[PDB]
């Protein structure tokens, strides 16, 4: 299949639909799982160092 | 005193082993010391300190 595809049909769910199942038209989408803008934490979370 | 014990020492040589671990090396105390970068908590034993 692909994910385009599957996200495409997320997006036309009717939105009286996508309560009707246990999400949340508010919180989690379905059209949510899959990623597009994959975030970026701060280096904070990561780390470095220096011989 | 200089009073004997009501009761007898069982007093006699033997040889005790000095065993290792020490206790100056063993002593610890911290008050805002250094800490890890990644987690910004307290560093581990040891280091300084």
């Amino acid at each position: 299949l692909s994910p385009l595809e599957v996200h495409t049909i997320f997006t036309h769910i009717s939105s009286e639909d996508l309560a009707h199942l246990g999400l949340n038209e508010q919180y989690a989408r379905p059209d949510w799982m899959i990623i597009t803008v994959l975030p970026v934490p701060p280096p904070s979370v990561r780390p470095s160092i220096s011989v | 005193t200089g009073r004997k014990l009501v009761a007898q020492v069982f007093l006699g040589p033997t040889y005790y082993q000095r065993l290792k671990h020490l206790v100056d090396d063993k002593i610890h105390a911290r008050a805002r010391g250094p800490v890890q970068i990644l987690t910004r908590q307290p560093v581990e034993g040891r280091s300084r300190d």
